[PDB]
């Protein structure tokens, strides 16, 4: 068995090269010429070393006896030195190429993360089968036929637009072939990926880690007290959420808030989640979104989805998920997005 | 375990696995119950081979319990493992002796040239130009004994990777190789942790030609190419993107490879031709495998 | 699959039906279509609350909507014999209501109480009162506010009204209690978590 599976590094290199070709064609061409030059340069150096060794191994008597051997040795050494000189020159030009291409690494990382999320999407439904060519078509759509790059020339703004449109188009095309109930889940993951690509935001590893699982925190009979105004399930949710440093004084904060009960019976509490987490520095709006998500999961699980949507709206924009509410505009998709070789599978519920 | 151990012993008889300076570890990673209490170096080698074979069953179990897709581990995998071990050991030993012979002859010729110039300007300039080569050759000749010592373990690990790691992805390949390396460490088997697998089992010329044949610049792809080059059993390629197909066709254009499929009407004829004229053949759609290839 | 909500359902309905279909000689026709769309949306949206919206999961689909549209066109043309404007009390409300009660959306009903509910929606929705300024499609959705009948007489006004509907849909839009979604929502939320946990 010889399995050709997509690795994260290989896909990252592919996407980095593709965005370099699209955005900086001169830099990409120079890079290609440089790798070809260094490949043949290392080839030549290896041949020269082998030839020098074999010339020493195939000479009889003494080296000085035959001047032809001496001339060949001198020529080989001269060529080796000058090819090496070209090697350092190519190395510095690669340093220039590398410092140019350093700017597009986060986009390639996001590309690899999005593709591997799409591959993992098959775990939640058998219908969610996606090839690498599908994600590459999405990436090509974002890079070459993006209407938002029509008049923009600054490389930084083009890269930002490309990064935004990558997430948007990926969600649109994947969710058109997903059950609506799963859409938010995909959006959630995309947000988390876009959450990792922000330099100024923290990791939120513990908050997401308690967001998932969570029920694994075993509570004894004495561990969970009886809080007035909350049910047993709500009380255990408060106890589990209190494991965080930010929610350590959660029971006291809830008890000290007499209006909290009103918020517990509001139609849309996710819109007015009260400030119940203790933190020394003010949380970012996305951090506030995760704190409200934790509070809602603890207190109003029936509205969790709504809060999750708000979380997406905080990370990816208000209109990120708005296309799914619109009817399927099949004309444009068939005319432009679907290749003749690609069948249009239309899978319907009963 | 008895059968695997005895097969390893009989098949590695031609192997030069004798290390009189080998030290038995206090905690021997024993997988063979009737392994001698003071094991020899060859006994440790074959015991580690058996451990490598059982590690694949453990890995298949681990992927099975997680819902992953596993392929059956068979004694033919063990036979491929030992065959590759013998072949790679012999190849590396031969290459290293040849390299040392050339280096020694070059060094003695340089020394003779120095004696000749002592007993003029052009040859002194040549010797000044050859000083770096002489230093590098002496250093490489010094590393000869360490390379000799690590040959056995390096070849064992490389053969295990060639035989067993093809179906699995990058993470599982790394896990299996790390497990085998750790077991060799517990068995006091010498191997190198610095050289990469692809660099060890392929040269730069082959990698450059593979890049010419449109093999993607990836470590896993290079490992796949090495497997496609050194295979004992005929390879089965899994590539949804299909670039492996073009890589094979590009690598075998000069030898007139023919593309066919199990579902094609002419396949049998094509196969017959490929068998009679000795030409490379590429058969697609192995999910519809025709058992006529069984012999 | 079924549209996510009433707004999406009605947008899909107005997108599926041609403009020339709705904008024929009787100016009132558009409102009828809007009414039908609303009715259809409500009916379909009651399937999501599988035990409560209807006693049984019925396959209210595009065929029923097309049949209802054909019936509306047929009887409107029969009554409004090529006239620009038809008086609202002259619209054959009895014909449309009976045909939708017994045949269109009606033949699938095998329960007398679901039939009573379908008759309920038809009686409330298809009357002359639907053409008033203060007609009320839904009452007390969030305790205080409610959904008004748009004051449109052309299709594009109704499409704008549907497009301006908020994103705060509740089962009270369908006549169901607001808690009828609670458990379902909770399950889906937990479901999301599981799916997230399954993809790491």
């Amino acid at each position: 068995f010889v399995n050709f599976t997509v690795t994260r590094s290989s896909l990252q290199s592919q996407c980095l090269n593709e965005v370099l070709k699209a955005e900086r064609p001169d830099v990409d061409e120079k890079r290609s010429d440089l790798l070809k030059l260094q490949g043949e340069f290392q080839l030549r150096l290896r041949q020269l070393e082998k030839s020098l060794l074999q010339a020493l191994n195939e000479v009889k008597g003494r080296i000085l006896d035959d001047d032809t051997i001496i001339t060949t040795l001198e020529n080989l050494k001269r060529e080796a030195a000058e090819v090496t000189r070209k090697v350092e020159e190519t190395d510095i030009v690669m340093q220039e190429v590398e410092t140019v291409s350093q700017q597009y690494l986060p986009l390639s990382t996001a590309c690899s993360s999005i593709y591997f999320t799409m591959e993992s999407l098959k775990q939640i439904h058998f219908l969610y089968q996606y090839s690498l060519q599908f994600f590459l078509d999405i990436y090509h759509n974002v890079l070459y036929e993006n209407p938002n790059l029509k008049g923009v020339t600054d490389h930084t703004q083009r890269l930002s637009i490309i990064t935004k449109d990558l997430f948007q188009v990926a969600f649109n095309r994947v969710a058109r072939g997903m059950l609506h109930q799963d859409h938010i889940t995909f959006a959630m993951l995309l947000a988390r990926i876009k959450l990792k690509g922000t330099v100024g935001e923290p990791t939120y590893d513990a908050e997401f880690q308690h967001f998932l699982r969570g029920n694994e925190i075993v509570l004894s009979a004495g561990s969970t007290p009886r809080i007035q105004g909350l049910t047993v399930e709500q009380a255990e949710a408060v106890v589990r959420l209190s494991c965080l440093p930010a929610f350590k004084d959660l029971i006291a904060k809830v008890q000290a808030d007499e209006q909290f009960g009103i918020w517990l019976d509001s139609s849309s509490p996710e819109q007015t989640v009260p400030y119940l987490w203790s933190e020394e520095t003010p949380a970012t709006p996305i951090g506030q979104a995760i704190h409200r998500l934790l509070l809602i999961q603890a207190f109003r699980p029936d509205r969790l989805l709504a809060m999750a949507h708000m979380f997406v709206s905080t990370n990816l924009g208000e209109s990120f998920m708005s296309i799914m509410e619109q009817p399927l505009d099949l004309t444009h998709i068939v005319g432009t997005e679907v290749k003749p070789n690609t069948p249009v599978l239309m899978c319907s519920v009963p | 375990t008895e059968a695997l151990y005895q097969v390893g012993k009989e098949f590695t008889s031609k192997m030069d696995l004798e290390k009189p300076n080998y030290i038995v570890p206090d905690y021997m990673p024993v997988v063979y119950d009737k392994l001698p209490q003071p094991p020899s170096h060859r006994e440790a080698i074959v015991n580690s081979c058996v451990f490598v074979h059982q590690t694949l069953h453990q890995a298949n179990a681990r992927l099975a319990k997680r819902g992953g897709r596993t392929m059956a581990i068979t004694p033919r995998h063990y036979l491929d493992f030992i065959n590759h071990y013998a072949n790679l050991f012999h190849e590396k030993r031969s290459e290293l002796e040849e390299q040392q012979m050339h280096l020694n002859v070059g060094l003695r010729k340089i020394k003779e040239t120095v004696d000749q110039v002592e007993e003029v300007n052009r040859s002194t300039a040549l010797l000044k130009s050859l000083s770096a080569e002489r230093e590098r050759w002496e250093k490489t000749s010094e590393t000869f004994k360490n390379q000799m010592s690590t040959i056995a373990g390096d070849c064992l690990l490389s053969a295990a990777f060639i035989a067993y790691a093809g179906y699995f992805d990058q993470q599982m390949r790394q896990n299996l190789f790390t497990t085998w390396s750790h077991h060799l460490q517990q068995a006091n088997i010498q191997f190198r942790t610095d050289i990469a697998r692809t660099e060890y089992l392929s040269n730069a010329d082959e990698r450059l030609r593979w890049q010419a044949s449109s093999l993607p610049a990836d470590d896993l792809c290079t490992e796949n190419a090495i497997m496609l080059k050194r295979f004992n059993r005929y390879p089965l390629i899994i590539d949804p993107s299909g670039q492996a197909t073009e890589f094979i066709m590009n690598e075998y254009k000069d030898r007139k490879i023919t593309r066919t499929s199990f579902l094609d009407d002419a396949f049998r004829k094509n196969l017959e031709s490929a068998l009679r004229f000795g030409n490379p053949l590429l058969v697609q759609d192995v999910e519809s495998y025709d058992p006529v290839l069984n012999p | 699959e079924p549209p996510p909500g009433v707004k999406a359902n009605m947008l899909r309905t107005f997108s599926s039906i041609p403009v020339s279909r709705i904008c024929k000689s009787p100016n009132e026709r558009a409102r009828l279509y809007f009414l039908l769309a609303w009715f259809h949306a409500i009916i379909q949206e009651r399937l999501r609350y599988a035990p409560l919206g209807w006693s049984k999961k019925y396959e209210f689909g595009e065929s029923d909507l097309r049949s209802a549209c054909d019936t509306v066109d047929t009887w409107l043309d029969d009554t409004a014999k090529g006239r620009q404007n038809i008086s609202p009390d002259k619209i054959p409300w009895s014909a449309l209501k009976t045909l939708m009660a017994q045949s269109i959306y009606g033949g699938r009903v095998d329960n007398e109480f679901d039939q009573r509910l379908l008759n309920t929606f038809l009686e409330r929705l298809f009357t002359t009162r639907s053409f008033d300024s203060e007609f009320k499609l839904a009452c007390k959705v969030d305790g205080h506010k409610d959904i008004q009948m748009p004051d449109g007489i052309r299709r594009e006004e109704f499409v704008q009204w549907v497009e301006l509907l908020p994103d705060t849909q509740t089962p009270s839009w369908l006549g169901l209690p607001n808690n009828a979604e609670r458990v379902l929502l909770t399950t889906q939320g937990v479901d999301m978590i599981s799916k997230m946990l399954k993809m790491q």
